[PDB]
């Protein structure tokens, strides 16, 4: 045996924690607020983003 | 005859120091191959077992 032969349990679960991490941090929906499509009829302009 | 007394004097050896054979061997598997040593759970299901 060499001396990556008994880090590799520990190396595969850190490379698949990091990824699943990486899955959370990209698929995941941003925070919005949760609107009623009556709440915000003809205001939705407002809500794009802009700064006007 | 030899044969007799031989066998007779190997057996006795060999009883007398069973558990400490025994627990020696499980050291030597234990720090050599695996510290999981299920003899059984071979197909019993298939679960994560990390080696830290």
């Amino acid at each position: 045996e060499g001396v990556v032969r008994l880090t590799k349990d520990g190396q595969r679960l850190r490379n698949m924690i990091m990824s699943f991490n990486a899955d959370i941090v990209a698929r995941t929906p941003k925070k919005k607020p949760f609107f009623w499509p009556e709440q915000i009829a003809g205001f939705e302009h407002m809500y794009d983003g802009n700064d006007d | 005859n030899r044969l007799e007394s031989i066998l007779s004097r190997f057996d006795a050896d060999w009883t007398a120091s069973d558990e400490a054979r025994r627990e020696a061997k499980n050291d030597l598997f234990f720090s050599r191959v695996s510290q999981w040593d299920d003899w059984l759970s071979q197909y019993t299901t298939l679960q994560y077992r990390g080696q830290f």
